[PDB]
């Protein structure tokens, strides 16, 4: 009743860093470990049941 | 002077054994309150 | 690295950091 | 020269999906994303400009 | 004048999930709880009927 | 009363200066930024056009 939706195109954009080679070549390998692996969690890690 | 108002420092007129658990396992009560802290001033 | 940041007063980088976890 | 790349890179990267599909409720977008040979990106930017 | 009528005391709360941290001392715990984090509850499983 | 239109979107932005930093990163870290006193912009003479 009234409304109709039609999007035309999807476009990717992202904010990269103009990375300094002097450190980034080490920093890329620094992340490349079993040890250095970064974990994320919510403030409220809640399980929902309806 | 023995009332900690002509003294030098706050944590030094009580017992040193009670001092330990005051900044690692204190989150159960924010306690820098029950015995008042005096401060030094130039005269 | 000590060279990596711009620091105040002729010192590269100065005070170390700590970020809090979500639950609480 | 640390934390500054004296060399040409890019900050914002644009590329449109090769196959887009319009259907009843969903609207798929599949594409090949490739980060530069010595670049990083924290995934809080990566969006869709619809 | 008085119509002898009585006032109805109440309270209203909206837009707030009411949290219970599982600890015996609920305050400032979050993750590593007192009661529902004990190594005792890692051994076996128990059902919850409310 | 259904009529047809094409919108005009425009930004308002007053009372702040258009500030841009002077580094290869292009981010003001401290007072003197990377390119402010680098290898290329240090002692030599150069003349800004627009």
């Amino acid at each position: 009743d009234g409304a109709s939706i039609k999007f035309d195109s999807i476009c990717l954009y992202a904010t990269f860093f103009p990375m300094a080679h002097n450190t980034a070549s080490t920093l890329e390998a620094m992340l490349r470990n079993d040890t250095n692996d970064q974990s994320f969690n919510d403030y409220l890690s809640a399980a929902n049941m309806l | 002077s023995y009332m900690h108002i002509s003294g030098q420092d706050a944590s030094e007129y009580l017992s040193p054994g009670l001092v330990q658990f005051a900044r690692a396992t204190e989150t159960y009560f924010s306690l820098n309150n029950k015995f008042r802290n005096p401060t030094v001033a130039p005269t | 690295f000590a060279s990596l940041a711009p620091r105040h007063g002729s010192r590269p980088f100065m005070g170390n950091w700590q970020d809090i976890g979500t639950s609480n | 020269h640390d934390v500054t790349t004296d060399r040409s890179q890019r900050l914002t990267l644009r590329f449109i999906p090769v196959d887009r599909e319009d259907t009843a409720y969903s609207y798929k977008a599949r594409f090949t994303l490739a980060v530069g040979d010595n670049r990083v990106l924290d995934m809080a930017s990566t969006y869709f400009d619809i | 004048t008085a119509v002898d009528s009585i006032t109805q005391k109440k309270f209203l709360c909206d837009r707030t999930l009411w949290r219970i941290p599982f600890s015996s001392n609920f305050m400032s715990m979050g993750a590593l709880t007192d009661l529902g984090q004990n190594l005792l509850y890692a051994n076996s499983a128990h059902a919850l009927d409310m």
